[PDB]
């Protein structure tokens, strides 16, 4: 799930750069644990 | 898209700003500069080397690939507070007092300093020390007699245009050595004493130089951007300029001096 | 209500009146001044301290709360008689001869006098003596050698702009000390002898000063009122002006000298 | 009294904060100090 995003711009005068940042929030999860198993030697 | 170019009609304000001769004591009095984008190599090189070739001397490629390279320059300041910006005139004259002083001083560090190809000067700006460039020395006990020997090993074609640089600690000297041998009145008129043009004296220089600085130390500056920003916590702005520069040397016309 | 404001169009006559450089022998030749109401603090302070911070030195707040304070100034005269006022031109030139002389002289007492934070100078105007400000001393037997030591402990960034002040009793000296060591011809050209700009000589000063007075001794004046009155018993008027002034110091750039 | 105010917003991008800041100037003084007293035991 990606719930929302926000994008904005500015300058960093000391180094000259522009930043062009992006921030957002998300979650991921396994509905059940008997669904996803692991192998191993 | 958001970014806006600096208006060209505002640029030429800064072109004449970077290059300026108004200050008293700098090599900018004597060296060549410009602001033209098109020029790619020292313009006069051809007329030089053939005239040198008239003599046994001719050029060693001490500078590789004569075509220039683009080295960066940067400025930063912080105005004290908007009260300075609330007015107009004292602001505008304050900035120009700064840049000229900073730009002029910065090229001067790269050339004359004893930093000698390390330390404070960035390693990116590290070849251009004249000590690091490979000039031959002259030596003599008497500094007066010393530099006659060095003005005169110059090719006689370009001897007519030559200029000497000197430290004040050296300036106090020769007028003493003269007085003991006389010519005290002549002393204080160095240009007459040694036929030269544009004698210079400063304090950042550590050792004496001679040579036609008009043709040797060609350079050029070119601006890029001028930025401006508010900072709200403090009352301050953040003004700054960054540009590009580059410079060249012809060490054969120059000679260093070193007295004992 | 009766009171009428001084017309603004008449004020700027007095703004250029308070501040004037036309006179021969004053520190007004070298120091910074203005007449702008808006400015609240030394304009250049930010560019200074960071450059000083390049060196190990940086500022101690010898002046508290950089924002200015309003100190008062007062003038009073009595014209001899209306016969002077019966005419026009000789009147007008007489006044300007007075004020400039009085205003200029008064700030000069506060700075240089041996009154040293007491006595004739009001206790309201009692901090601003340079002796009372806390500058460090330099000492040497030879005054010629003495001040080389003091010009040179200055930060090399602002060494290019420096100016020396001197008493005539000191002026007669060094030209004697030179003659014994030679350079008599050079003597009489002090600016050449010590690389400096704007050397000054007066008589009210008691001891030798060195430092960049362009950036250190910023000041400002602002007029308030000009009054006029008839006095009928005598034939006299009562002219007077009162204004406001204030001033600041940066002692780190300055150095006092004291020879033995 | 209060001389005059200054108000401006600001955004710090790297952190996300919005900043609202105010500055003005003032002083307060008593006309006469004899008119006031302190009680104590």
């Amino acid at each position: 799930n990606y719930d929302g995003t926000t994008y904005d711009t500015d300058k960093d005068v000391k180094k000259g750069e522009y930043l062009f940042v992006l921030t957002a929030w998300y979650d991921q999860q396994r509905t059940l644990d008997s669904a996803f198993r692991i192998a191993k030697a | 898209f958001n970014i806006q170019e600096l208006p060209t009609a505002r640029k030429e304000v800064f072109k004449e700003l970077l290059v300026n001769r108004e200050l008293p004591q700098t090599l900018r009095d004597v060296i060549t500069i410009t602001d033209d984008e098109h020029v790619e190599s020292i313009p006069a090189l051809s007329y030089i080397k053939d005239k040198l070739a008239t003599n046994g001397i001719e050029l060693s490629l001490n500078g590789s690939s004569k075509y220039f390279d683009r080295r960066e320059g940067h400025i930063y300041t912080e105005v004290a507070d908007s009260v300075v910006h609330g007015s107009d005139r004292t602001l505008d004259d304050l900035l120009k007092e700064i840049f000229i002083n900073e730009c002029v001083s910065y090229e001067t560090t790269l050339l004359l300093d004893k930093n000698n190809a390390s330390g404070l000067i960035d390693k990116d700006n590290q070849d251009l020390s004249l000590y690091n460039q490979g000039i031959k020395e002259v030596s003599n006990t008497s500094m007066y007699d010393g530099i006659k020997q060095a003005m005169k090993d110059i090719p006689q074609t370009f001897r007519r245009k030559v200029s000497v640089v000197m430290n004040t600690e050296h300036h106090d000297k020769l007028i003493k050595e003269l007085a003991q041998m006389g010519l005290g009145t002549l002393a204080g008129d160095l240009t007459k004493l040694f036929n030269v043009s544009h004698v210079v004296v400063t304090d950042d220089a550590q050792d004496i130089f001679v040579g036609d600085f008009g043709h040797a130390i060609y350079a050029k500056y070119e601006p890029i951007m001028y930025n401006k920003k508010k900072q709200a916590l403090k009352g301050v702005y953040q003004f700054a300029l960054n540009y590009v520069f580059d410079i060249k040397i012809v060490p054969e016309l120059l000679r260093i001096v070193k007295v004992k």
